[PDB]
């Protein structure tokens, strides 16, 4: 599960509820991609950076931080996680049906 | 009312404001008459006269209008490959300028080494590349028990020192 | 190497602008703002690029103070009838 | 020779035809005059069908009007459709990026019926787009070429099938009408009858029968014979019109409640309302043909009709019970037989005006919806038919089928040869055809209705093979949109002079003979039995006095470029599909030479393929230059032609024309006057005429290589030029307006040297990779400003360089000349795209020599690349020291039944030598039938030789021998067409003669500077890090399946896991290597590769707990 | 046959409640892309359309519902519900397949799995590949058995990093920034270093 080419086996199951949480870094409920103006992702939109990392490196929904300084520190008037814009490859999110 | 408001809300790819679906929507329908009564394409400062506004808000209406394609539809004459498959990463990391960015990060501590020490220092806490901060003047001083007027003078000489033609030249290659 | 936009002249060598043959004296902070925003005529500069180029990056404090320089510089060149300094909300200013 | 201007071709032909080749362009020409209604075509219909003359505008007009509200009290409808003069002339719309057009209107007639009101109104349909007079419509400055697609024809048709489960015959008909639903009946395996209609798998024809308004006895009355549908009527379990009409509801309409009247209006409006049900007027006129239901009434009702149905019902049984004749009441009596789908009879061309008439009844359509329903909304009495037409829907569907449809593509013009094959092509695909994925052998196949009708050689070699051929060089199209070739018709066994044109539909009941018969000069054949094609398409032999038909001349089966191969006749099948599938192909060089060898089909080619200035009103020449040409009329008025020079072609090869005549001599109608680009006087010319041996040397031609002399690349005969262009485009964006300026930052000034103030390199000045064509700096403001920057601009001095430079660069791998610079912008009132302010399009020509790795092909199939290119002195060369021009090996030859290049090079060593033949006793017997004028030909003469009635062996030999000297008295080639030659490595002669002559070689669009790729590292995709692929992105090889099968085929895995993971995926790792790889470290262990993390996290996505274990 | 899957739910850990659904995953942002390309058009990736359909159907049945409805308004929306969460997967498994403009069908999640130009086929056993080059094949007769003819221009392309490096040994080039120079202006001091 680290990612160095040392895997001894690899499993496939039926998926739950409750991995489908564990997976999801959020929830996302806004049929929302992009600002048609600023074209900047929307909150809780399909691209959201608070669910699914920055869009850009090292930076904030506004851009309160913009140093590699701050590490795994999320901003506390967004809720972005400071880390690599690589992780929106990786971070994935649910939705709860009704 | 209802569904025209989730028309509004809900029918582009890209969330437009009512306020400005309003106003695409009836720039388009005018304009569409006017084509049909004047027998050719309303022009757009004709089609801004209608609209009372100018007529760069009437382009950048216009170009705000456009909606976005698939980058899985077939691109090819036939069906060989989709559009996603001739489209760049221009995120990714291009793989010949890091290297010539670390070569220059070790020039640059070459270089900042052939100064003084304390030159070296002023300028490496000044620019922040030990650390992410390039610091001011007071904690440059706080930290060197100096006055910052010192230090502008310090910088000055530095930056004089640094001017020098052979460490110009050899930066000067690296851009 | 004279640096031009219509009515506004600024020479750096001599470090003065005149309005049409009218000179008047700016603060160094609104006089590298108006040289670097002549220098960009018809092109947007947002307020990061204001910020990091005319002030240092350093610059810790509230953004407020390119607002109150821009209201100084249009109090003091703009102050003819037609506006130049124009203001994109959100984005920027440009001399135009 | 009928055109004023020919140079004299001596030919082999023996036989004289009756008729001369049709207007090569007829195909579209004609279509687009009966679409649009020219005066023209009303003539044509005055003298053919003079019954109904109406256009597709005026047809589709009549269709649709008149439109009715619910209340019918009042109505509008439509007329007159008339056009206005194009918008601007066909150079002009090329140059500017417009579409060559013209304004359509129609006299709207508003009509009110309650109180009696007319409103007259010419009403602005649109901007049609127009044909020019070579038969390609301009689309934003492209020539594109509509195809036309063969379908089958709407109607009516009959299979026979086998069970196989007890060798039972069956038999099924298919009502299939163009936009309707399918009717369907067969015999199943027992005897009952099935009419599975609408897809709905029930109903034997009892319950059809009797929804019909027919009664059991009515049934049994018309229908006695037919026992075994009898039997099925007394197994109807349903009795009563009304019970089966419920039925047919409950089956084909299912959730709904059935009722009395809801019944009886859908079973006539399935079918019998045009609304909702119509075979084109094809259709109905192929059901009325098989049924032979009306045979002298006109053609309306196009919907189906009740006793059309029971005919078919009564056609199936009968052929079920096998029956040969049968005869519809109040019809006339017609053979019963099954149908082929494939024959030519039922497989119909829908050509340019025929896709255009469609895609207006789409628009129309539409039309007709908008306007039915704006005029119930709007108030009436208030009502106008220009407040009611919004054309919107139409000029969106003839823009949304002029572009981006597969039948309409870019008219390829490597040369004026690929033009005019493109268009006369018929193509298979496209909506309302079979496609590719579909394509079944049977459908690829040669069918016998073929002859005369489509070339069963030329046609493309690929995957698509069988579904593009091209029109027989004789070939019409019937009103009906059938395939139709001339004959000439013979009676009492002597042959008249009348020609009739044939449609494959007749031909089946004639019996037609052969083009090259024995004629007695004087109508009679020679021998009694002839070879000849019967109706089944066999081909037998006859008495004479039994023949009906015969064909108009040789070379009617064949295409118009396969009709421009020699000794046709002496090549195979495949191997002259590849030289007629290459003959397209060939680039335009700088001179031209017309062929020493050819066909008589060159000059008719040039002329039609519009490429070449033709005088169309004689007269003198005042003046010429190299660019305008003024001709004097005798009336008074004088002309002016002006000559394009060096314009790009679609496909990058230069279109220059040139003047070939004097300052003072007169000119006929139709003549020439200046030639284009792969014309000499007049006459196409592919390639260039070069002294070859056939012999193999050293090893440079082994396994179809091809070896040259270097003078090839000194004298420039064979050179080409390729002139390239590029655009881009200053555009506004959010931070402002990109500009196109010299001043650009960063930048040495020796590549700005070429720059002029403007910002666009100068006209002429030579240009590399690398450079700068137009330097074009974008708005970007600033970014992330690494301390780099800032310590280098402190350092040096860089200033601000607030821009960024997206310049244009010249493409990685090509140089040259600039031509010329186009330049559009908004304040010089040109029309741009919304956004766009500055629009920018360089021009740039590379004179492309010869080299190897270019494609080199004759004219029978035989190509190859070129080997290596040999010094003049080291290359086999003849007792007169001449030496041999291009070398092509002899083992493929023989192994590929070619031999007519062969031929070819006997007959081009004699047309360059010239020749006498020694009539000092007569004529010897092989020149006995050869004609005059060809016993003595002069030194370098042409020679035509058709393609079927060619240059006999016999005849050949004859010339051989007799091939008077050259400069002195020296005969180098002997009687058998060989000749001794010198090595010119080793100075030995060669110890047996090898045969020598010269041969047509063209250079093919295949030029190893268009094919060469290298990639280090490039750009990478965004989903999945693989890099791109192509030349117009930096490239990278495909690994395939198939070589990571070979790879560990080999055992190899450290150099599969590289293959894989770290020059492909593994971005860490691609980062890593090229660290490693430029400091000098060996290259470190590859990681994970990211597109396996894709499909993890899609996996993921799915609903699916997978994961990895460690332990 | 029935027993072929009760068993296999009968000895595992897993559990048949995983056959439905109470809530979908979403694929990361970067997986379904949306980008401007040249020009100022947009491109999206076909996916977001489909979530973008199951969020809207969502949220109006979750507002249907917490409004109070009547049972046949509900079910229709639960039905347009279910009939995207099956496209979103699926599209075209049940019924004609939801079609985008131009009437050609919008890929779905296993739709970029299944088939030749799938995934798993023409991206992960196949790859597209650096260092690597084509062009036409030409005899060689005088060459030996262990030996090719390489085009000097696309060696050097080929072999870039190596010649980059190698040159800037030879002090032909200071840095490798004028190593790339002369490598793109193809310097005659980059020929001799190539063999
Ligand atoms: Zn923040």
């Amino acid at each position: 599960m680290l990612d160095v080419n040392f895997f001894d086996e690899l499993r496939i199951g039926l998926a739950t509820a409750e991995d489908i949480r564990q997976w999801s870094y959020g929830e996302v409920k806004k049929p929302e991609t992009i600002n048609y103006r600023t074209l900047k992702p929307e909150k809780d939109g399909l691209f959201c950076e608070k669910i699914f990392g920055p869009t850009r490196d090292w930076e904030c929904y506004c851009g309160k931080y913009k140093r590699v300084r701050f590490k795994g520190i999320i901003c506390e008037r967004c809720g972005v996680e400071v880390t690599r814009a690589k992780v929106r490859r990786e971070r994935m999110g649910h939705i709860e049906l009704a | 009312q209802a569904i025209t408001r989730a028309m509004a809300d809900q029918a582009r790819t890209i969330r437009i404001p009512v306020h400005m679906v309003e106003v695409i929507n009836k720039l388009g329908r005018i304009q569409r008459e006017l084509l049909q009564d004047l027998g050719r394409e309303p022009t757009p400062e004709e089609l801004a006269k209608e609209m009372d506004i100018t007529p760069e808000k009437v382009l950048e209406i216009q170009q705000y209008a456009r909606e976005p394609i698939s980058l899985d539809q077939t691109i090819g004459d036939e069906g060989d490959s989709q559009l996603g498959d001739f489209i760049e990463d221009s995120e990714a990391v291009v793989a010949v300028d890091a290297v010539s960015f670390t070569l220059l990060q070790d020039q640059l501590q070459s270089v900042l080494d052939t100064l003084s020490e304390r030159e070296a220092g002023v300028v490496r806490l000044r620019f922040g590349l030990t650390d992410g901060q390039p610091r001011t003047l007071d904690e440059i001083g706080q930290v060197y028990g100096v006055t910052r007027e010192r230090i502008r003078q310090i910088e000055s000489k530095t930056m004089s020192k640094l001017r020098h033609p052979s460490r110009s030249q050899v930066l000067r290659d690296y851009l | 190497v004279r640096l031009t936009f219509a009515d506004i002249e600024l020479d750096e060598e001599t470090h003065e602008v005149w309005k049409a043959g009218q000179p008047v004296s700016l603060s160094p902070t609104e006089f590298t703002l108006l040289r670097y925003f002549v220098i960009n005529a018809g092109t947007v500069l947002s307020k990061p690029k204001i910020l990091d180029h005319v002030w240092r990056y350093d610059f810790g404090g509230d953004v407020n103070v390119v607002e109150s320089y821009v209201s100084y510089l249009r109090r003091k060149i703009d102050t003819g009838e037609k506006r130049l300094l124009h203001t994109l909300r959100g984005v920027g200013y440009v001399l135009r | 020779n009928s055109v004023p201007g020919a140079p004299n071709r001596v030919s082999f032909a023996k036989l004289r035809e009756p008729l001369e080749v049709p207007g090569l362009l007829d195909v579209q020409t004609d279509s687009f005059e009966w679409l649009i209604g020219s005066p023209r075509w009303r003539e044509s219909a005055a003298e053919r069908g003079d019954v109904n003359p109406v256009g597709g505008l005026e047809e589709v007009l009549y269709e649709l009007s008149p439109i009715e509200d619910f209340s019918g009290s009042m109505s509008l409808s439509f007329s007159d459709p008339r056009f206005d003069d194009v918008k601007a002339p066909v150079d002009e719309c090329k140059d500017k990026d417009m579409t060559y057009a013209a304004p359509l209107f129609v006299t709207a007639e508003f009509i009110n019926n309650n109180t009696g009101e007319i409103k007259s109104q010419t009403v602005f349909m649109g901007d049609f787009p127009m044909m020019t007079e070579k038969g390609t419509f301009i689309i934003n400055g492209t020539e594109r070429v509509v195809v036309s697609q063969l379908v089958r024809s709407p109607g009516v048709y009959f299979d026979e099938t086998i069970d196989k489960s007890t060798d039972k015959t069956l038999h099924s008909v298919k009502v299939i009408p163009s936009r309707g639903a399918w009717l369907e009946f067969d015999v199943d395996k027992r005897d009952t009858v099935g009419v599975r209609i609408d897809r709905k798998r029930r109903q034997p024809v009892t319950v059809l029968l009797k929804a019909l308004g027919w009664t059991s006895e009515q049934i049994v009355e018309r229908f006695g014979f037919s026992e075994i549908m009898r039997s099925t009527l007394e197994k109807d379990n349903t009795v009563g019109t009304d019970e089966a009409l419920l039925d047919i509801y409950r089956k084909l309409r299912p959730g709904e409640p059935p009722t009395k009247e809801s019944a009886q209006t859908l079973l006539e409006n399935l079918f019998f309302k045009e609304k909702r049900y119509d075979l084109a007027r094809v259709g109905r006129y192929k059901v009325n043909k098989k049924l032979g239901l009306h045979v002298g009434e006109p053609i309306t009702s196009s919907t189906l009709t009740e006793e059309d149905v029971v005919a078919t019902i009564e056609y199936l049984v009968r052929l079920h019970e096998g029956q040969t004749t049968m005869t519809v009441p109040g019809g006339v009596e017609v053979p019963v037989e099954t149908d082929d789908i494939d024959h030519f009879g039922n497989r119909r061309l829908r050509t340019v005006g025929e896709l255009i008439q469609n895609q207006i009844r789409v628009g129309m359509s539409r039309m007709e919806r908008v306007v039915r329903e704006r005029m119930t909304t709007q108030d009436v009495e208030a009502i106008t038919p220009q407040t009611l037409i919004n054309i919107r829907p139409v000029v969106a569907a003839i823009k949304e089928f002029f572009g981006t449809s597969q039948l309409s593509q870019f008219m390829d013009q490597n040369n004026p040869l690929s033009g005019l094959t493109h268009k006369r092509r018929l193509s298979a695909l496209g909506p309302g055809g079979l496609s590719r994925e579909r394509a079944g052998l049977e459908v690829r196949d040669v069918h016998p209705s073929h002859y005369g009708r489509m070339c069963p050689i030329e046609t493309p070699e690929g995957p698509n093979i069988g579904l593009i051929g091209s029109l027989s060089v004789y070939a019409r199209v019937n009103p009906f949109g059938f395939i139709e070739t001339p004959y000439r018709k013979v009676v009492d066994g002597v042959v008249s002079d009348e020609i009739v044109y044939l449609t494959a539909d007749e031909e089946d009941r004639h019996v037609v003979a052969q083009a090259n018969s024995p004629i007695d000069a004087d109508g009679r054949f020679v021998e009694p039995r002839v070879l000849v094609r019967r109706k089944a398409g066999e081909v037998e032999y006859v008495p004479s006095s039994e023949v009906d038909y015969m064909d108009v001349s040789p070379r009617q089966m064949v295409s118009v470029a396969t009709a421009m191969i020699p000794f046709l006749e002496h090549d195979d099948a495949n191997r002259a599909l590849m030289g007629a599938n290459m003959q397209r192909q060939a680039v335009p060089l700088v001179r031209s030479e017309a062929p020493l060898v050819g066909t008589g089909m060159e000059l008719r080619a040039a002329i039609d393929a519009g490429d070449v200035v033709v005088a169309e009103e004689s007269g003198v020449i005042e003046e010429v230059s190299a660019d305008y040409i003024t001709v004097m009329h005798d009336n008074g008025t004088r002309r002016t032609y002006r000559m394009r020079k060096f314009a790009r072609s679609n496909h990058g090869t230069c279109a220059n024309q040139c003047p070939i005549v004097d300052a003072g001599d007169r000119v006929e109608a139709g003549q020439v006057i200046a030639d284009g680009p792969c014309t000499d006087d007049g006459e196409m010319a592919l390639g260039k005429n070069l002294l070859v041996a056939i012999m193999p040397w050293e090893g440079h031609n082994y396994e179809d290589a091809i070896i040259l002399s270097n003078r090839l690349v000194e004298e420039d005969v064979l050179t080409s030029i390729h002139i390239e262009e590029h655009e881009i485009d200053a555009r506004d964006t959010k931070l402002g307006a990109e500009e196109i300026t010299r001043d650009i930052p960063n930048i040495s000034d020796e590549v700005l040297a070429d720059l002029d103030e403007r910002g666009i390199v100068r006209i002429g000045a030579e240009v590399r990779d690398g450079d700068i064509l137009v330097g074009k700096v974008t708005p970007k403001g600033e970014t992330e400003l690494t301390p780099e920057e800032r310590l280098l601009r402190a350092i040096f001095g860089e200033k601000a360089r607030e821009v960024r430079d997206t310049s244009l660069k010249v493409p990685h791998g090509e140089s040259g000349k600039v031509i010329g610079i186009r330049v559009f912008s908004r304040e010089d009132e040109d029309e741009l795209p919304a956004g766009v302010n500055e629009l920018v399009r360089v021009y740039v020509a590379q004179k492309r020599k010869i080299s190897d790795g270019d494609k080199l092909a004759g004219r029978h199939g035989n190509k190859g690349v070129i080997g290596k290119i040999l010094p003049v002195e080291d290359m086999p060369f003849l007792a007169d020291g001449t030496p041999v021009d291009i070398i092509l090996n002899t083992h493929g030859v023989p192994r590929r039944m070619n031999i007519g290049q062969i031929l070819e090079t006997h007959l081009g060593w004699c047309a360059h030598s010239g020749w006498k033949v020694d009539a000092a006793k007569g004529v010897p017997d092989w020149a006995a039938r050869l004609p005059d004028e060809l016993l003595e030909a002069q030194p370098n003469a042409i020679v035509s030789t058709p393609v079927f009635d060619g240059a006999q062996e016999a005849e050949l030999q004859g010339l051989l021998s007799c091939t008077l000297p050259n400069r002195d008295g020296d005969v180098l080639v002997d009687a058998d067409g060989k000749a001794m030659l010198f090595d010119g490595r080793s100075g030995e002669p060669f110890p047996y003669p090898v045969t020598v002559g010269y041969m047509y070689i063209m250079k093919l669009h295949h030029l190893v500077d268009d094919k060469i790729h290298a990639r280090s590292t490039g750009p990478y995709s965004m989903i999945t890090q693989q890099p791109l692929g192509g030349k117009a992105q930096f490239g990278g090889q495909r690994f395939g399946e198939m070589e990571c099968w070979a790879m560990q085929a080999y055992g190899a895995a450290y150099t599969l896991q590289e293959l894989l993971t770290i020059k492909s995926d593994d971005t860490v790792g691609r980062v890593k290597v090229y660290e490693a790889i430029v400091k000098g470290e060996n290259i470190p262990e590859p990681g994970i590769p990211e597109s396996f993390k894709v499909l993890l996290k899609e996996l993921q996505s799915l609903c699916l707990n997978v994961e990895v274990l460690s332990s | 046959k029935r027993l072929k899957v009760v068993a296999a739910f009968q000895q595992s850990g897993n559990s048949p409640m995983g056959m439905v659904l109470d809530a979908v995953p979403v694929i990361p942002p970067e997986l379904r892309p949306m980008v401007q390309l040249d020009g100022g058009r947009f491109a999206t990736s076909d996916l977001n359309d489909l979530y973008r359909r199951v969020i809207n159907r969502n949220n109006r049945l979750k507002r249907l519902i917490d409004l109070g409805a009547p049972e046949i308004i509900v079910n229709n929306e639960k039905r347009m519900l279910q009939e995207s969460v099956d496209a979103l997967f699926d599209n075209g498994r049940r019924g004609r397949p939801v079609t985008g403009p131009g009437n050609r069908p919008l890929k779905s999640l296993s739709d970029l799995l299944k088939g030749k130009q799938g995934r798993f086929r023409q991206n992960l056993l196949g790859k597209r590949v650096d260092y690597s080059g084509r062009s036409v094949i030409v005899v060689g007769p005088q060459l030996k058995l262990h030996q090719c003819g390489l085009p000097k221009l696309m060696a050097l392309e080929l072999f870039k990093p190596f010649v980059m490096k190698r040159l800037v040994d030879l002090n032909h080039a200071q840095n490798i920034k004028s190593a790339k120079r002369m490598v793109e202006r193809q310097r005659p001091q980059v020929w001799d270093v190539l063999e």
